[PDB]
């Protein structure tokens, strides 16, 4: 929902998400949770997902969340199953 | 740089290759560990190292079975030693010797996290709330200026423990599964020493070495970034004093203004138990 920017924001924020989620002692995971919550970054890492999330031409997600420093497509509920 | 960095195992020289090994095989030499016995590299250089370099050897022995995983045997070597090395329960592992080192240095870096996180909110009450209400802490009849009150100061400090340890027993749910590791270590083998109070013996050590320090010494510990006033400072030692006689299973004897504080202390031993 939003311009780009804010798309493009609501993915990095999943991804950081997950980031913090495997590396911190606070929750002190076992290895294979840590093993599959790996996998998990790896594929929302896919274009699969950029096209789940409503970013489609764009490389890096990173880059334009901050693109303004330096709506038309439509939205299906099964990408939000 | 980076793609360079993980580039592999084919560009490197004979000479960093040999290096490599002739160091893994060193560090395997270390590790072996034989069957229904110590392991002798330990044995050895617990017994032959100069006291100048005693902190030093156990700091690289922390880095060293910890990532080979075995750091549990290790403990368990020097632990065993300790216990018939020292006689009298009060004076366990309490001196200057390389359980006493090596225990130091597996608080210190298991255990910040955790101490911070427990230790923080209840600073932070210290730091506002109970500095603008300025309550003093002298308990102490000579040290007392006249101005001040005995039973006052009294009970701020004992609400102060109070607040303090049921935090702590609170957050007994949360250890990392390391600490818990060596406090098991310690508690078999000290079961094994003696059959009196081989959780008291734990306690006392474990509010000793870890606990009591960083309530002496917040800024020291770095939890908290700034010097406290010396009024809450002196209020943190009688913390640590009090809660150290709590690990201790017994009373104070020589402070008759903490005679009042010896019920308290009794009346919380099954607690902390």
């Amino acid at each position: 929902t939003g311009p780009l920017s804010l798309r493009a924001s609501t993915h990095g924020l999943v991804i950081n998400i997950i980031h913090s989620l495997c590396t911190c002692s606070q929750l002190h995971f076992s290895e294979e949770t840590k093993q599959v919550l790996r996998l998990s970054l790896t594929e929302f890492s896919l274009p699969k997902f950029y096209l789940l999330f409503g970013i489609s031409k764009v490389k890096s997600a990173a880059v334009i969340a901050f693109r303004s420093s330096y709506e038309r497509e439509t939205f299906a509920l099964t990408s939000l199953e | 740089l980076t793609k360079i960095l993980q580039q592999g195992t084919e560009f490197d020289t004979l000479a960093e290759t040999v290096l490599a090994d002739r160091f893994e095989r060193l560090v395997e030499l270390v590790t072996m560990m034989g069957d229904q016995g110590e392991l002798p590299i330990a044995m050895a250089l617990a017994n032959v190292v100069p006291c100048s370099q005693w902190d030093e050897l156990a700091r690289v022995l922390v880095t060293l079975f910890d990532s080979r995983h075995l750091l549990y045997q290790l403990l368990w070597n020097m632990f065993s030693k300790e216990v018939e090395l020292a006689d009298s329960m009060q004076t366990l592992f309490r001196g200057n010797s390389l359980a006493s080192k090596i225990m130091t240095f597996c608080f210190k870096v298991y255990g910040a996290t955790y101490l911070q996180k427990l230790l923080d909110p209840l600073l932070r009450i210290v730091i506002t709330s109970s500095d603008w209400q300025h309550v003093s802490f002298e308990v102490d009849p000579t040290r007392l200026e006249p101005s001040e009150s005995l039973e006052e100061n009294q009970r701020n400090l004992l609400q102060m423990t109070e607040k303090f340890f049921h935090a702590i027993i609170s957050s007994s749910s949360e250890f990392p599964p390391q600490l818990r590791s060596v406090c098991h270590c310690l508690y078999q083998v000290v079961s094994q020493r003696f059959p009196q109070n081989s959780i008291g013996a734990v306690g006392s050590a474990m509010f000793l070495r870890f606990i009591n320090p960083a309530i002496v010494s917040p800024y020291e510990a770095g939890i908290l970034d700034k010097k406290p006033p010396p009024r809450i400072e002196r209020g943190l030692k009688l913390m640590s004093k009090i809660l150290q006689s709590i690990a201790n299973h017994v009373l104070f004897t020589k402070e008759e203004h903490m005679r009042p504080f010896n019920d308290f202390v009794k009346s919380n031993f099954d607690a902390a138990r």
